[PDB]
């Protein structure tokens, strides 16, 4: 099976430089183009440029030539791209994908988030929203006061069809909030426990929050 | 090499056809001519390669055609899954070039939203900060409107509001509405109603919850 596996998400200061990772597995990595490309919240995608690492050459958008390095090392089958002298709008989702036939983009890693900000890595609190004192039964949790994207959300519970709705985060202040609800059968809850999961891989923090009802 | 992408947001019904252009600037040869399809969170998939070959599973409901400058990605009979942003790109010339999109929306009976409210934590009552959470989950058209009440006048500063795109299953939408005051804020006042307006009730739609009652 072909994997390109990127680096995590990262915060990273205005002025200075950011380098990320793409690791290749399952196929001959020195036979294909690797190509690199950003995305900013709700815009299409621009290429930065490619790493062929059959002979170390790299070909850039002459718009990211000064500001993008992309490298490979041969030995752990890992493309780099390195940008420097950031600013607010490097903010964005970088993917690595492999050059296929007629240069089509067939494999795509998962995407590595990138903040260029100012404010400090902070990890979420977490809060459990159940119902103030039916068949079914909504509840919560509510993701506040984290930086940088993103968070995860998993649920433990009995959720229903279409039952399980987790928010696109907000920014205030240098802090997001997020939601995530989920509708449950009231045979199930408080009778079988339910938590929300969170996870904050830019702080290295996860939360296990049991929903718990109000006394 | 600009391509535009034309529409730039539209809906279809399931079992009509769908057909979506890219307009290059500039004549692009086929065979360096692909469309991807991406859906909210998820990296982009080879949907199309050299204008009209399927990548391995796409549907064969999905066709290309194209030269030149004009290409297009047909959907003969829209499906729920077929909800997503497509991308055309070309390949021609360094750099290579991608669309801005359609966003491919899925028409579905209309919704009422399941109104639901929720207390500050406690857990939050020990922060300084008091958060209340309305949830309007399962509504169809996207259009709403969202008031909070509190002891029966309108608050607007501290509600954060985001949306969910089309759920997977039933292709509605959902919404969060978030109150924040600060502690002191929130233990001044009783009730906090949330009122959602959508085009399915003549009436909103409305929970409270009550300091007193719990
Ligand atoms: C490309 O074509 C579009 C649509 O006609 C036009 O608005 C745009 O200005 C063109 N861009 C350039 C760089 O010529
Ligand atoms: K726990």
């Amino acid at each position: 099976e072909v994997k390109l596996e990127e680096s995590g998400p990262e915060l990273v200061k205005p002025g200075a430089s950011m380098k990320m990772s793409c690791k290749a597995s399952g196929y001959t990595f020195t036979s294909y183009i690797i190509h690199w490309l950003k995305q900013k919240p709700g815009q299409g995608l621009e290429w930065i440029g490619y790493i062929n690492p059959y002979n170390d050459g790299s070909k850039y958008n002459e718009k990211f030539k000064g500001k993008a390095t992309l490298t490979s090392d041969k030995s752990s089958s890992t493309a780099y791209m390195e940008l420097s002298s950031l600013a607010s709008e490097d903010s964005a989702v970088y993917y690595c994908t492999r050059n296929y036939g007629s240069d089509s983009l067939d494999y795509w890693g998962q995407g590595t988030t990138l903040t260029v900000s100012s404010a400090k890595t902070t990890p979420p609190s977490v809060y459990p929203l159940a119902p103030g004192s039916n068949s079914m039964v909504t509840l919560g949790c509510l993701v506040k006061g984290y930086f940088p994207e993103p968070v995860t959300v998993t649920w433990n519970s009995g959720s229903l069809s279409s039952g399980v709705h987790t928010f696109p985060a907000v920014l205030q202040s240098d802090l997001y909030t997020l939601s995530s609800s989920v509708t449950v059968p009231s045979s199930t809850w408080p009778s079988e426990t339910v938590t929300c999961n969170v996870a904050h891989p830019a702080s290295s923090t996860k939360v296990d929050k049991k929903i718990v009802p109000r006394d | 090499i600009v391509l535009t992408q034309t529409p730039a947001i539209m809906s279809a019904s399931l079992g009509e056809r769908v057909t979506m252009t890219c307009t290059a600037n500039s004549s692009v040869s086929s065979n360096y001519f692909h469309w991807y399809q991406q859906k909210p969170g998820s990296s982009p998939k080879l949907w199309i390669y050299s204008t009209s070959n399927l990548a391995s599973g796409v549907p064969t409901r999905f066709s290309g055609s194209g030269s030149g400058t004009s290409y297009s990605l047909t959907l003969s009979s829209m499906e729920a899954e077929d909800a997503a942003t497509y991308y055309c790109h070309q390949y021609h010339r360094s750099p290579p070039t991608f669309g801005s999109g359609t966003k491919l929306k899925m028409k579905r009976a209309d919704a009422a939203p399941t109104v639901s409210i929720f207390p500050p934590s406690s857990e939050q009552l020990t922060s300084g900060g008091a958060s209340v959470v309305c949830f309007l989950n399962n509504f169809y058209p996207k259009d709403i409107n969202v008031k909070w009440k509190i002891d029966g006048s309108e608050r607007q500063n501290g509600v954060l509001n985001s949306w969910t795109d089309q759920d997977s299953k039933d292709s509605t939408y959902s919404m969060s509405s978030t109150l924040t005051l600060t502690k002191d804020e929130y233990e001044r006042h009783n009730s906090y109603t949330c009122e959602a307006t959508h085009k399915t009730s003549t009436s909103p739609i409305v929970k409270s919850f009550n300091r007193n009652e719990c």
